[PDB]
C-alpha cells in the first residue's frame, strides 16, 4: 500500500537491516503489513549519519511473517533499484558499515 | 463444523485458490491421509510461489526470492551433491557459524539434521519455492563450476 518508513539510529541497527547478499543491495523493513515477493514498494529510509530521508523505490525479495518461529521480526526485505539512486543508497550503507562487514553477528535476515 | 484450514485457508486468503477447490483439497488430502502442503504440491492446485507464500505465513517461516540473490555469495559447495539430490534443498548463505538453507517443504527436518552433521554449522531453514530451488541450484552450480574443477 502506502509509504513504508524505516529509521536506523546507529550502525548496529543498520547492520541488522542490511542485506548484502541481495543483487544491488537490499534492506529489511519491519512491518506487520503482509506483502508478496515481487511487490513493488516505496520506502523512506533514514540512515544513522543524518536526518535526510532517502527514497527507495524497491522490490519485495524477502518476507518474515507475524508469529515467526524463534525471535524473528515480521517484515519485508526490499531490493534496491539498479540505477544511480539505488546504487547511492547501497554505497552509503556499505561505507557506514565499514568494519562491521566481516561480523558474524546475526541479522534480521541472513 | 467444516472450516477450511491451514494452508488451504491461507491460499484462499491470498486469492491463490478458491473456496470450493480449497475445501476439496482439504477433504481429499484427509481421505488420502496425505499432509495438506504435500497434497497441494502434488496436485498443483496453485503455483509453487503461491504455495510457498501460504506455507510461510502458515508455518511462520521466512521466504526469499532467490532470483534476487547474488550468486557469487552462494554457499552451495558446503553441502555434498549427494545431500542436495537426496533432499532438494538449496544452500543459500553462510554468516559466522550459520548456514541458511532454502527449503520448499516447511516440515522437512531430517534434511536439516543431515546438513548440520555434514557441515557442523548451525542450519537455519528459509522457504524458497520449489521451482526456484531446482532452477537456481543448477545456475549456482554453473557459477561455482567456473571457479575451476
Amino acid at each position: 500500500q502506502g509509504i513504508l518508513s524505516l529509521a536506523l539510529k546507529d550502525k548496529p541497527a543498520l547492520y541488522s537491516a542490511y542485506m548484502p547478499f541481495v543483487k544491488g543491495g537490499g534492506i529489511f523493513v519491519p512491518t506487520p503489513k503482509r506483502y508478496m515477493l515481487g511487490d513493488e514498494v516505496f520506502l523512506l529510509l533514514t540512515l544513522p549519519d543524518s536526518s535526510e530521508r532517502l527514497p527507495v523505490a524497491g522490490k519485495v525479495i524477502w518476507t518474515t511473517p507475524a508469529g515467526a518461529q524463534g525471535n524473528r521480526a515480521a517484515g519485508i526485505g526490499v531490493q534496491f533499484p539498479d540505477g544511480p539512486e539505488g546504487e547511492a543508497v547501497r554505497n552509503k550503507i556499505e561505507t557506514l558499515l565499514a568494519g562491521l562487514t566481516t561480523s558474524d553477528k546475526p541479522t534480521h535476515t541472513m | 463444523s467444516h472450516m477450511i484450514t491451514g494452508i488451504a485457508r491461507r491460499l484462499v486468503q491470498d486469492g491463490a485458490v478458491e473456496e470450493a477447490v480449497a475445501r476439496s483439497a482439504m477433504d481429499q488430502a484427509s481421505a488420502a491421509k496425505v499432509p495438506l502442503p504435500q497434497w497441494f504440491a502434488e496436485k498443483k492446485l496453485v503455483t509453487a510461489s503461491q504455495l510457498a507464500a501460504a506455507n510461510a505465513v502458515e508455518f511462520g517461516m521466512s521466504l526469499l526470492d532467490v532470483s534476487a540473490f547474488d550468486a557469487s555469495q552462494n554457499a552451495v559447495k558446503l553441502v555434498s551433491e549427494e545431500l542436495l539430490q537426496k533432499h532438494q534443498v538449496l544452500p543459500l548463505f553462510k554468516r559466522g557459524n550459520r548456514l541458511f538453507v532454502g527449503v520448499s517443504n516447511p516440515t522437512q527436518t531430517r534434511a536439516l539434521d543431515d546438513i548440520k552433521f555434514h557441515t557442523n554449522l548451525v542450519v537455519e531453514p528459509i522457504l524458497v519455492d520449489e521451482d526456484q530451488i531446482r532452477r537456481t541450484l543448477e545456475q549456482w552450480q554453473a557459477s561455482n563450476a567456473a571457479l575451476g574443477s
